């Protein structure tokens, strides 16, 4: 029963045969906002069906050497199909998520990943080496986009901050041998009821290999990720012209 | 006073005439849900300064 689930929302629809339940993040289901929680003046835009739905965005090789990937969240969205217009055509915005990452191999194949949600995820550099130069990191590493960004110091999270740590965080294990998915619902996660969806970035996801890949030689060597992700209760407001930057 | 000008007369009222008075407001006005509107004859966008 826990092991088979079917996830429908809009006209996407997604099956598993191999789960390990849903997390709910914090205890606490997507809404819209409240009349006492709001203070812009002018009624929001709801689309519905048309920007709730399951999104993909790209397919990683796990190698057996690898460090790991994290996303940026709404920033990978910002430029697929409606809910990238709506975003880059109004000034506020306000929604929450549905997390689904896949990962499958075979009965002869070992491996776990730590999948991760970490609220304002910010990022630090190297500092020259030495602590003396005191750099920034530059727009491609902060926000990488759809594709994505590899991990150097999987360590220190890239920030200087223990991995030992993370599962105080909304989180789940693909293991291998039992699992091949993992599904996360985070609501909306931020101090102000409303943001822009342009210079704000609400969370990051993190996908880091804790026990390395390994198989015998003859088996299939391409085992990929794929990352599905949808829009829950998506909010707009403060219309304007559109601005991509 | 006799003649029908005195007992008619205005002058000496010393109470003071005002049109507007004070309301109690402790907080800023909320605002309500409104929607379109197309009609003849209501301009709240027209004024004469």
């Amino acid at each position: 029963s826990d092991r088979v689930a079917q996830l429908t929302i809009g006209n996407s629809t997604i099956t598993t045969q191999e789960a390990a339940n849903i997390i709910v993040g914090y205890g606490e289901w997507p809404s819209y906002c409240s009349d006492s929680d709001a203070t812009a003046v002018d009624k929001p835009t709801r689309p519905d069906v048309s920007v709730n739905r399951f999104y993909t965005l790209d397919t990683k090789l796990w190698e057996k050497s690898s460090k790991g990937w994290y996303w940026k969240f709404p920033d990978v969205l910002t430029e697929t199909g409606v809910f990238g217009q709506n975003a880059q055509f109004h000034y506020l915005y306000r929604s929450g998520f549905c997390i689904h990452v896949q990962c499958n191999a075979s009965k002869f194949h070992q491996g776990a990943l730590l999948v991760a949600v970490l609220p304002e995820y910010v990022i630090g550099t190297v500092a020259g080496g030495t602590g003396t130069e005191d750099s920034h990191p530059p727009y491609k590493q902060t926000q990488p986009g759809a594709d994505g960004f590899e991990l150097q110091h999987p360590y220190v999270l890239d920030a200087g901050i223990p991995i030992s740590q993370l599962t105080v965080c909304p989180h789940q294990w693909i293991n291998l041998r039992t699992n091949n998915c993992a599904t996360i619902i985070v609501p909306y996660i931020n101090a102000l009821p409303f943001d822009s969806a342009l210079n704000h970035c609400n969370f990051g996801l993190l996908v880091v290999p804790i026990s390395p890949l390994d198989y015998d030689q003859g088996a299939t060597p391409v085992i990929p990720i794929t990352i599905t992700l949808a829009p829950m209760c998506s909010e707009f407001a403060g219309l304007r012209q559109a601005v991509t930057q | 006073d006799r003649v029908a000008d005195v007992i008619e007369s205005s002058i000496g009222d010393s109470v003071s005439r005002a049109l507007t008075h004070a309301l109690p407001a402790p907080t800023g006005q909320d605002t309500q849900v409104s929607s379109h509107r197309l009609d003849t004859g209501k301009v709240p966008a027209l004024q004469a300064a």
